[PDB]
């Protein structure tokens, strides 16, 4: 089911791919092999134009993490850099600070992006 | 006849049958010399190599200048009887008998192929003046006959002793068949036989002992059927090589697509395939391909489809992953998916790119507008637009280019007529395309010349001088049709014009019956249109012009934003008017009428001027001023009986007038 | 023009080397056999030689494919527009007589028959022009086969060492056109002027 | 050979195209009537053919094998395929999905599963939910959306099980609740589960809020009607659900008022006939089958005695239903439609019954005249009418000869003997006709059949003997009639109008003797009340002509409903767009009522900012010598192997050299 | 594919405006030796289809010297410490 997604999506099928991503979810017999899943299924909605309903989603990929006790994996590294930088936009730089602080063990380019806003969302805080 | 059927790679029965007749021409012993036309449809199948692309390409090269007769399936019964029209071809007939006859065993076999090796093939013609102490005719290499007995040959010493087996196993099962059928019966004694027999027979040796004896191996090995047989592997009823099962599907495909043939003998012989010459013959898949869109066959097209693209890549080494997307786009498109088959074709363009190969190129473009103009609501969902194409094929080459600069122009003369350009410039058009078609063979570019005919048909119809479109719609092939659209839009065309002739002929339940059927059938645009503009016609006889003024509007409102088509805006304009008209009111249709005369004067569509000014004199004779109308139609007159259609509508004018 | 400038030219180019110096049947026959078997006569393979050459043979392809290729075009660009321009003049030549036959209301009439038979007529050449054109486009299909495969019997008889460069696999048919193209060029029928189009018709 | 289906999909009214089953259940054809469309073949047994929606407005043709559902997008798109938990029985369509029901036994023994065999599924790629039943095959479900009753036999029981089946969408999407049951006739007895399936029939019908269950079983002849009504007040009540308690007076068991029902062939729902009419087929002999129209729930029948034989056939259906006649045309329908909404259901129904068996007689009568058109079932209609209103002639007069066979009709004998309906309802017709052809006289397009309205409503003055008034009002120079004075859309127009000689007067519709709301009212004539209503607000003393383009959008009148006026109404109004052509410079929304495009396409360009849709770009219709054929082959052959911007300049800087001597 | 200058009048009017790799198939591999064959030359190769008359033609043309090339080089039999490759070598020599 993944791969049929991954095939709308590089066909721009997109309207398809979101149910085709949803149907994957319910087969898989474990929670943290949806972690994958869910950052790209947060994608298609945001090219979807509706940055509201993606939030959801993301919202469940990094609570997967903390739900792992910590598996701090890579596609959550991404989300979580997406959220804070997200929620900078949305004016809360204290829901904010506390995304960067936690995606701090990732890759060296992962790390600067969230030690920098890190610095941003301090300054207002 | 019939029986199992399997690609064989040695010496099929068939071949042998062409070698009896060879040896009996060259040995010119018995002055029998089979005609020049027996050979020519016997040994040319045989001929390697013909290819055939599954669509994106009709009879480019297949069709031959000169109509060839149906090659012969391999059964003795189907080769006797092209020997046995003649008056004298019982003697050519026996002697191919005979030598079956006489052919009794492998060894046998042999001596007729040492025979023409040592003796009648030669290598080259400096040594036949050498050898004039030859009492045979002796083969050049080269020759037609040379270059096939070379591979005879060849195919002979290519295998071991299990082949050669193989091969007299199956002729004598070749030769029974022959034996049960009514024709063995009328030659069941010919005496002749005996004689031919004779001829080669002799010298055998021994005729007391051995004789006795060899008779006992035969007759053991064959089914004499006193006691149980000697226990066999199945053998197959009928062997061809695949050279020669081309040219029987290309034939069979051909005559289906548009001397008799054997339909059911082929379609049944194909249907035996041990599913590993298919896979050497993919060609077998899609001639039920051709078959399933008959039926209008949706699953059964697809799989076919899938399957014979698939065999096909892996066996030539050139890329064409870039081909199958097009084909199955066709497929889409013939059953009027349109917009899957959009996608599809969007993925053939990046694989073009990866290839980059620029002569595959032109060949997607191409395939552009011939889908765009059977759907020209789609021109603004491509990725180019068409006037770009046009500019870029113009200026594509000056050589290798041959057919494209054809295919050019017809589409800048689509666009040009469909922008409603001065008509200057669409004749200087349509002249560009005429001269280049022509120039080149037309009879083999039987696609692009139909559509010749049909776009100068419709040109000078528009115009409205019949008696030009007259002798060229005599040329107009029906039934024909073309290809990436559908499969009984010939069908559809030719009723169409039956319901405008039922309208005319006031027949309203038949044309009534069929617009129940257009709502729910599945039609191309341009047939839409004309469904589109029956029904508006068919409205006004009825007398409701309510439903047909809300109607129409919708029509020529829609005819120039999802299409840009001027003509069909043309022709609803027109009905519109005689609507208002029609209802005493034709004054509201007098700021309508002028915009468009003046326009079209500038146009200078001589057809288009005067209907307007028909219903210009039809406005004022209606309102009580019919005096200066007569005044009107009288300085006129003289250039409106130029035109045929319109003189039934200007006679009965006429009598008005009185 | 075509008949004295591209038909007689060329065909009497074609009897010259052909009849005058070897003849129309014993050619055939012998051809045939040349096609099938390769069977090359003593007096043939003088007539390659001598009679035809490599001189004549250039000039047989020159004068043959100016022969169709610009036959064609002067029945495509002259006659095509032509036959067209005369439909739409006699079509406006009835249609002003047929006025004045109403306008003036003369009591004399003069009869229509004349124009009609002439736009029948006009309409009957422009279809038997068209005819032609198609069958001229295979006469140079057939054409070309016979001198390619021609090319190769006539430098063949010439070198004793020629390489041939063509091979027959490349058309399955390519019996058929090339005897297609003999009978055409040689019969009782060919033998005469209009052979290549009907110009007495 | 092929077997033809008769329901095989909800349309909410029906659906044009067939479907055809081969011997075996290997190859389904979609053929429309005569041409074959997309066909599909199969290895395993088909069970069902679809073209049902999926609840996500698809047009989507499906067919069900024994584990396989295959759908295939007919409107748009390809094709999909879905799995199923277990072997499936059968299938049966309902409102956005798919009722499959479990196989019970194969093999010979008979065992069977009772806890869940029924899955529901909206769409193809969604899970699949479970039914919910509170207090066993199902042999019929309600496929239409409309109607909303299934019904459950279970086989030992042999009792019926009705339901007020309601589908839930976004597990339980489907529940039933039981109202009431019925037990088997004795007689009947069943014994593959199609076959069993087979022999009896069951029928949906609904008309207004009334439905009707037509239970038919051909061997033992038994006809039995369950009707149940629809109150929004005992449907909507919480215990009438859950508990399942049913007042006594809804429910009702009856069986059929026809003359020999023992004796019942087949019947079928008139498809063309959107009402609770049924075909009913019976058979006096081997070769004779006489065809009869009947209503459910009014107990109206209709004396059609239409022979046919060969057709009786499952598969020569659409041919039956097409036997019977209706209207098609476009001018009779609201003729029929004003009937429906003046007369009672019961009068109505048996209206159409006659005007059919005119139409039949006139079409054996007229030997093919002319064309044969328009008139045809206006001349139907008139004589319907006229038959109603005049008195019988006797026996001996020519005039009963001719249309006699219309006389001895049960139904015209009914429809003359009721003292009530003939004194009232006839001049209720007639003032609502006089009222359509007063809204056709506000659409100059169709003036024609607006005369021929003219004479059949003088000819009805003269049978019932209206005031003069009425008959000089066509004329250029014992019912009670309710209206004294005619009512005219024109002298009601003229009445509200400044400097108007005449007093005020108002239209006196007929919305009010309709007893129905002006929705129904507006689908019949819409002219009439959109006229009243801009000359209404037109005619204000406040009225300013800036209003008048707000106006004529509330009022949904375009163009071409602007062009279609005889005379009179059209003349100001658009005088009064002709004065805005000039003033109006502002963009003040609904431009498409105008015929410039700059406003238009300024303020398309404008919505479309303001939502963050076609960018129209007109083509520059470019326009000289012809030249020669050969000179046009060089160039063709030639071309074969800023500007703009330095225009603008010289246009941009002009009036002096300054930018020359600068470069 | 006249080219639009086997046209003469368009060939006519430029004179005056003038003033493969290759991939193994599954019947390409055989069951004894891994390699897949090689085809020797284009003319083997039919449209790009490699046509399986021709490449058996080819093995077996290979493979029928192999029977009598066979005793070259390594055999060497007993009493002759020198194997027949070298003995045709001095034999040539021994003539020329």
């Amino acid at each position: 089911w993944q791969v049929l997604g991954e095939c709308y999506s590089k066909t721009g099928n997109k309207v398809e791919a979101i149910k085709c991503y949803k149907r994957s979810i319910k087969a898989s017999q474990t929670v943290d092999q949806n972690t994958s899943i869910y950052y790209r299924l947060a994608q298609l909605y945001e090219e979807l134009e509706d940055l509201q309903e993606c939030k959801k989603f993301m919202m469940k990929c990094v609570d997967v993490e903390e739900l792992l006790e910590g598996i701090v994996t890579d596609e959550t590294v991404k989300a979580r850099l997406w959220l804070a930088i997200f929620e900078i936009k949305a004016g809360n730089y204290q829901l904010a600070y506390d995304y960067a602080m936690g995606v701090s063990s990732g890759t060296s380019q992962e790390i600067e992006e969230a030690r920098m806003l890190a610095r941003e969302c301090r300054r207002h805080m | 006849k019939y029986g199992p059927l399997g690609i064989t790679n040695f010496i099929t029965p068939y071949d042998l049958c062409i070698l009896i007749l060879i040896h009996a021409h060259c040995s010119q012993d018995n002055g029998i010399s089979v005609p020049t036309a027996v050979f020519l449809r016997l040994i040319s199948p045989t001929r390697p190599s013909l290819e055939w692309n599954p669509l994106l390409k009709d009879n480019s090269n297949l069709r031959s200048s000169s109509i060839v007769p149906p090659p012969v399936l391999p059964i003795l019964d189907n080769i006797i009887r092209i020997l046995l029209d003649d008056k004298d071809g019982n003697k050519i007939a026996l002697t191919l008998m005979g030598y079956l006859e006489a052919i009794n065993g492998l060894d046998s076999i042999n001596r007729l192929m040492m025979d023409l090796e040592k003796n009648c093939l030669v290598n080259n013609y400096r040594s036949m003046k050498m050898r004039t102490t030859s009492t045979r005719r002796q083969m050049t290499r080269a020759s037609f006959l040379g270059t096939f007995l070379s591979t005879c040959i060849r195919k002979y010493q290519i295998g071991d002793f299990e082949m050669r087996e193989t091969i007299w196993i199956n002729l004598q099962n070749f030769k029974t068949v022959f034996k049960h059928t009514p024709l063995w019966l009328r030659f069941k004694d010919n005496v002749h036989i005996q004689k031919v027999k004779n001829c080669l027979l002799a010298n055998d040796e021994i005729s007391v002992e051995d004789q006795q004896m060899v008779e006992f191996f035969q007759h053991f090995n064959n089914g004499n059927d006193a006691d149980s047989k000697t226990m066999n592997e199945e053998n197959y009823g009928t062997l061809i090589s695949i050279q020669h099962l081309q040219s029987i599907v290309n034939r069979q495909i051909v005559n289906w697509l548009d001397y008799e043939e054997q339909s059911g003998l082929v379609f049944d012989l194909l249907d035996t395939l041990s599913l590993n010459d298919a896979t050497k013959f993919p060609l077998i898949f899609i001639l039920k391909y051709l078959e399933a869109i008959k039926e209008n066959s949706y699953q059964t097209a697809l799989d076919s489809l899938h399957n014979y693209f698939d065999y096909k890549s892996t066996g030539n080494s050139q890329n064409y992953f870039h081909i199958s997307l097009l084909s199955l786009a066709t497929f889409h498109s013939s059953f009027n998916e349109c917009d899957a088959a959009i996608n599809s074709f969007e993925e053939a363009t990046r694989i073009a790119r990866e290839n980059k190969d620029m002569e595959t190129l032109n060949l997607i473009m191409i395939w552009i507008i011939n889908f765009i103009e059977v759907h020209p609501e789609y021109a603004n969902r491509f990725y180019i637009t068409v006037e770009q194409i046009i500019k870029y094929l113009k200026n594509s080459s000056d050589v290798e280019d041959a057919n494209i600069f054809s295919n050019a122009y017809k589409f800048e003369t689509l666009l040009s007529m469909v922008k409603e350009s001065k008509t200057a410039e669409v004749s200087s058009s349509l002249l560009k395309f005429m001269a280049i078609t022509l120039q080149n063979v037309p009879s083999q570019n039987f696609d692009l010349f139909q559509s010749l005919v049909s776009y100068e048909v419709k040109f000078w119809k528009e115009l409205g001088y019949e008696s030009i479109s007259d002798v060229y719609e005599k040329f107009l092939s029906k039934t024909s049709s073309s290809s990436l659209r559908n499969y009984d839009s010939s069908i559809i065309n030719q009723d169409i014009k039956v319901a405008f002739k039922a309208l005319e002929e006031d027949d309203f339940l038949k044309v009534k019956q069929y617009l129940l059927k257009s709502e729910s059938l599945e039609l191309d645009y341009d047939q839409k249109i004309n469904l589109k503009y029956l029904r508006v016609k068919y409205l006004v006889k009825i007398g409701d012009y309510d439903l047909s003024m809300r109607l129409i509007n919708q029509y020529v409102k829609e005819c120039c934003e999802e299409v840009a088509d001027s003509n069909w805006r043309f022709k609803f304009e027109i009905e519109s008017i005689n609507v208002l008209l029609l209802s005493d009111v034709g004054i509201r249709s007098l700021p309508k009428i002028i915009k468009l005369i003046d326009e079209y004067k500038e146009i200078g569509n001589p057809l288009r001027c005067v209907i307007l000014l028909l219903k210009l004199c039809e406005v004022l004779i209606q309102v009580g001023k019919s005096m200066e109308a007569e005044c009107l139609i009288s300085c006129n007159l003289s250039t409106i009986l130029e035109f045929p259609f319109v003189r039934k509508k200007t006679d009965e004018l006429l009598e008005s007038l009185s | 023009f075509i008949n004295r400038e591209l038909a007689t030219p060329y065909l009497d180019f074609v009897k010259r080397l052909c009849d005058e110096a070897y003849g129309y049947g014993k050619l055939k026959s012998e051809l045939e056999a040349l096609f099938l078997l390769g069977e090359i006569s003593c007096d043939l393979e003088d007539w390659l030689c001598n009679s035809v050459g490599e001189k004549n043979f250039k000039r047989w392809k020159y004068l043959g494919c100016e022969a169709y290729q610009k036959t064609v075009q002067i029945l495509t660009l002259i006659f095509v527009p032509a036959c067209e321009r005369i439909i739409i003049y006699v079509e406006k030549l009835r249609a002003i007589l047929q006025a004045f036959s109403i306008q003036n209301k003369l009591s004399y009439t003069s009869d229509l028959t004349a124009v009609e038979v002439l736009l029948k007529s006009s309409q009957k050449l422009l279809t038997m022009t068209l005819n032609s054109i198609i069958g001229l486009g295979r006469d140079e299909t057939l054409f070309e086969k016979f001198f390619i495969w021609f090319n190769d019997r006539l430098h063949e008889a010439l070198d004793e060492d020629y390489k041939l460069k063509f091979q027959f696999e490349d058309d399955l048919y390519f019996g058929y056109d090339l005897l297609s193209y003999f009978d055409r060029i040689l019969s009782k029928k060919g033998t005469e002027p209009s052979s290549i189009i009907d110009v007495k018709l | 050979e092929w077997q033809l289906q008769i329901n095989i999909t909800n349309k909410i009214g029906g659906i044009n195209g067939d479907i055809w089953l081969s011997r075996d259940g290997r190859s389904v054809k979609w053929c429309i009537e005569d041409q074959c469309l997309r066909q599909f073949t199969y290895n395993q047994k088909i069970i069902k053919a679809g073209y049902i929606d999926f609840e996500k407005t698809p047009d989507c043709f499906v067919v069900v094998l024994s584990d396989i559902a295959h759908v295939y997008m007919l409107k748009n798109g390809g094709s999909t395929t879905v799995c199923f938990p277990f072997q499936i029985g059968n299938a049966f369509w309902y409102a956005n999905g798919v009722i499959l029901e479990r196989e019970t036994s194969a093999s010979k023994p008979i065992e069977f599963d009772l806890k869940h065999k029924y899955i529901t599924l909206t769409d193809p790629m969604a899970p699949f939910g479970l039914i919910s039943i509170t207090n066993f095959q199902l042999v019929l479900f309600p496929s239409d959306k409309d109607k909303c009753i299934a019904v459950f036999l279970d086989r030992n029981s042999k009792v019926l099980r009705f339901y007020y089946s309601r589908i839930l969408s976004s597990s339980k999407d489907i529940v039933l609740t039981e109202i009431s049951s019925l037990k088997l006739p004795d007689d009947i007895i069943f014994t593959r589960l199609s076959s069993i399936l087979s022999k009896l029939k069951f029928l949906s019908l609904r008309f207004e809020r009334r439905e009707g269950l037509l239970i038919f079983h051909e061997p033992t002849h038994f006809c039995k009607i369950w009707l149940i009504d629809l109150l929004p007040d005992v449907l909507d009540s919480i215990p009438f659900k859950i508990y399942g308690n049913s007042p006594q007076n809804m429910i009702r068991l009856e069986n059929l008022k026809l003359k020999e029902p023992s004796r019942i062939q087949a019947m079928y729902i008139h498809e063309l006939l959107e009402s609770c009419l049924i075909l009913v087929s019976e058979g006096q002999n081997k070769e004779e089958y006489k065809a009869c129209l009947y209503d459910p729930f009014v107990k109206i029948t209709s004396p059609s005695k239409n022979i046919s034989e060969e057709l009786t056939k499952q598969n020569s259906l659409p041919s039956l239903q097409k036997l019977f006649p209706y209207p098609e045309t476009s001018f009779t329908k609201l003729c029929f439609e004003a009937v429906k909404y003046i007369t009672s259901p019961a009068f109505n129904i048996s209206f159409i019954f006659l005007w059919q068996s005119a139409y039949s007689i006139l079409l054996s009568r007229a030997n093919d005249d002319v064309v044969g058109g328009l008139k045809m079932e206006h001349d139907a209609f008139s004589l319907v009418l006229s038959l109603l209103i005049l008195p019988i002639p006797s026996s001996s007069a020519q005039e009963y000869q001719e249309y006699k066979e219309i006389y001895e009709r049960d139904l015209f004998q009914h429809l003359k003997q009721d003292s009530e309906i003939t004194s009232s309802v006839l001049p209720r017709i007639v003032i609502g006709l006089h009222l359509i052809r007063e809204e056709y006289s506000l659409n100059v397009l169709c003036r024609n059949e607006h005369a021929l309205l003219g004479q059949f409503l003088r000819f009805a003055t003269a049978a019932m003997g209206w005031p003069d008034l009425w008959q000089s009002y066509y004329v250029p120079k014992t019912f009670f009639h309710p209206l004294d004075e005619p009512p005219s859309i024109t002298k009601s127009l003229y009445s509200i109008t400044e400097n108007s000689s005449i007093p005020l007067c108002p239209f006196i519709s007929f919305s009010r003797l309709v007893a129905t709301d002006t929705q129904v009212e507006l689908r019949i004539t819409p002219r009439s009340f959109k006229i009243l209503g801009l000359y209404e607000l037109v005619h204000s003393p406040n009225f300013l002509p800036d209003y008048v383009l707000g106006i004529l959008s509330s009022f949904k009148v375009d163009k071409d409903e602007l062009q279609t006026y005889p005379l009179g109404i059209l003349v100001p109004l658009q005088n009064i767009l002709k004065i805005l052509e000039d003033k109006l410079s502002e963009v003040r929304d609904n431009l498409e009522l105008l015929d410039r495009a700059d406003l238009q396409r300024c303020s398309a360009i404008i919505n479309s900012i303001r939502s963050d849709c076609k960018v129209p770009l007109a083509k520059n219709r470019s326009s000289k010598k012809p030249s020669d054929i050969y000179s046009i082959l060089s160039e063709i052959v030639k071309s074969a192997s800023g500007r703009s911007l330095k225009l603008n300049a010289g246009l941009i800087f002009s009036e002096d050299k300054r930018f020359t001597h600068v470069v | 594919a006249r080219a639009l200058r086997d046209i003469s009048l368009f060939n006519d009017i430029r004179k005056d405006q003038n003033s493969v790799k290759y991939i193994p198939s599954l019947s390409a591999y055989n069951v004894f030796n891994e390699f897949p064959y090689y085809p020797t030359s284009a003319s083997q190769l039919l449209d790009g289809k490699l046509d399986e008359f021709l490449m058996l033609s080819e093995q077996y043309k290979s493979r029928l010297p192999k029977i009598r090339k066979l005793g070259w080089n390594r055999f060497k039999p007993i009493g002759i410490n020198k194997t027949m490759y070298e003995l045709e070598m001095l034999r040539s020599r021994a003539r020329a």
